[PDB]
């Protein structure tokens, strides 16, 4: 078949992935996020936060 | 199952041998099986191929492990094999002759499998 | 023996926290375990300051979210058996507890 | 292949024992830890369940980058004959829930 | 985004030629089996498979990165 399929991803914006579906572009790490800012909003009601200010 | 007739005896092999995964179907795999000491049985069938293998199979049985049986009509043993496992030995999707099979310790060693071979060996 | 055993409480709800602390200070003082009061530690702020608009367009707006954790701990010195017996029971809310062998 | 004949068994037998499979959506998994132990270097779980699902015999949920395959009665019959197992064995579960 | 433009070659996978099968064992008299070239010597090889008679190159096809004699 092939002798390659991959090349070093060890740092950068391609070696971390966000939990929408493996979406990116929307660089995220904060306090152990790995969680997408669009959906973070939809989880304002869900637990982690309730808005108070 | 059988009464130690030649025809129902080779059927009893294939049932438990499938579970044992002893079946080396095709001449090349049969050869490698019997060139190894894993094999304990060889069965051949009517010529549909070259006149070379009929000689060679006896030659390999000679040097390593004598065990041979010859039963004609390739379609019988050809019918007995599936395409994977049990679920249709009728099967117009595919059926084709084996022409030779080699089995390893004649499958599981248990009931009538033991007796069918021991019956043949002492007389041959 | 009598070991300085520390019952740490930690929560995010000030009602749920405080009343469960009170229960353990009553039940301890009732049995004269020479219990030492709550040491309330600084409440800590998790802040998240991020866009309110997906696919930024329109007037630029943001949104402050915050979570307030709370810590406080009651120090006991008494046999470790009766502590670990009474501690884990009589807790209604979702409030965490961590028992320590010794600290002092 | 599509995949070896060893690695088929190790999925179909493992499913029969727990009554359920789960996995993650990746294509860079190196040996697939988190059961099937160190003999699936590629898709193989996902690729074999999908073909099984095409022919019924299983249901499939998907939620937050994780599959969840639920074996069904029809597949139990299939797998039982396919793996030459006793006419009444289910080691996945069998008791009343109280 | 837009549709593929014409090539002037493409060919996918070779048909892996339809050679006649097992003549690797030679019979001239029985019970003798006249083997040709040596059967593969590795521990991980079963030594029931033949090695290539590929002269000016001598290579086990079961191996796929190792054991290439050439003389």
């Amino acid at each position: 078949q092939q002798l390659y399929w991959s090349h070093p991803r060890k740092f950068g914006q391609g070696s971390r992935s966000c939990r929408v579906c493996s979406n990116r572009h929307g660089l995220i790490r904060k306090y152990g996020l790995n969680m997408c800012r669009q959906c973070f909003r939809q989880y304002a009601k869900d637990i982690g936060f309730i808005k108070l200010d | 199952g059988g009464v130690m007739d030649v025809n129902t005896a080779l059927q009893e092999v294939l049932k438990t041998a499938l579970i044992h995964d002893g079946l080396a179907r095709g001449i090349r795999e049969a050869a490698k099986a019997l060139d190894k000491r894993q094999a304990h049985l060889c069965v051949l069938a009517s010529n549909c191929d070259e006149p070379m293998y009929v000689k060679l199979v006896e030659a390999l049985c000679a040097e390593h492990q004598i065990n041979l049986i010859k039963v004609d009509d390739n379609k019988k043993l050809g019918e007995w094999v599936g395409l994977c496992k049990i679920d249709r030995e009728g099967k117009p999707r595919k059926v084709v002759g084996c022409s030779c099979v080699v089995v390893k310790d004649y499958g599981k060693e248990s009931q009538a499998k033991d007796v069918i071979e021991e019956y043949f060996k002492c007389k041959k | 023996a009598i070991h300085r055993i520390r019952i740490t409480l930690t929560s995010r709800n000030v009602k749920s926290l405080e009343k469960v602390c009170a229960d353990l200070i009553r039940g301890a003082k009732e049995k004269n375990l020479k219990v030492k009061g709550p040491v309330r530690m600084p409440t800590k702020t998790l802040r998240i300051t991020t866009r309110k608009t997906p696919c930024g367009e329109g007037s630029k707006t943001w949104d402050r979210f915050q979570m307030r954790i709370h810590k406080r701990l009651i120090d006991l010195h008494s046999p470790s058996e009766i502590v670990k017996q009474i501690t884990s029971i009589s807790i209604e809310p979702g409030v965490e507890v961590e028992v320590t062998i010794a600290d002092a | 292949m599509l995949m070896p004949k060893k690695n088929r068994i190790a999925i179909y037998e493992l499913l029969f024992k727990e009554g359920v499979m789960v996995a993650k959506k990746d294509v860079h998994m190196p040996k697939h830890p988190e059961l099937a132990d160190k003999n699936v270097p590629n898709l193989h779980v996902m690729k074999a369940m999908q073909s099984l699902k095409s022919r019924g015999y299983v249901k499939e949920q998907f939620a937050w980058r994780h599959f969840y395959w639920y074996l069904t009665n029809e597949g139990i019959q299939y797998l039982r004959d396919y793996l030459h197992l006793p006419p009444e064995i289910v080691p996945a579960t069998l008791r009343r829930s109280r | 985004k837009k549709s593929y433009t014409t090539p002037k070659k493409n060919k996918h996978k070779r048909k892996k030629v339809k050679l006649a099968v097992l003549k690797y064992y030679k019979v001239d008299e029985n019970g003798k089996i006249s083997r040709l070239r040596r059967e593969c010597p590795s521990d991980e090889c079963g030594a029931g498979v033949f090695m290539a008679s590929h002269f000016d190159r001598h290579y086990c096809g079961k191996c796929c990165l190792t054991y290439c004699f050439n003389k």
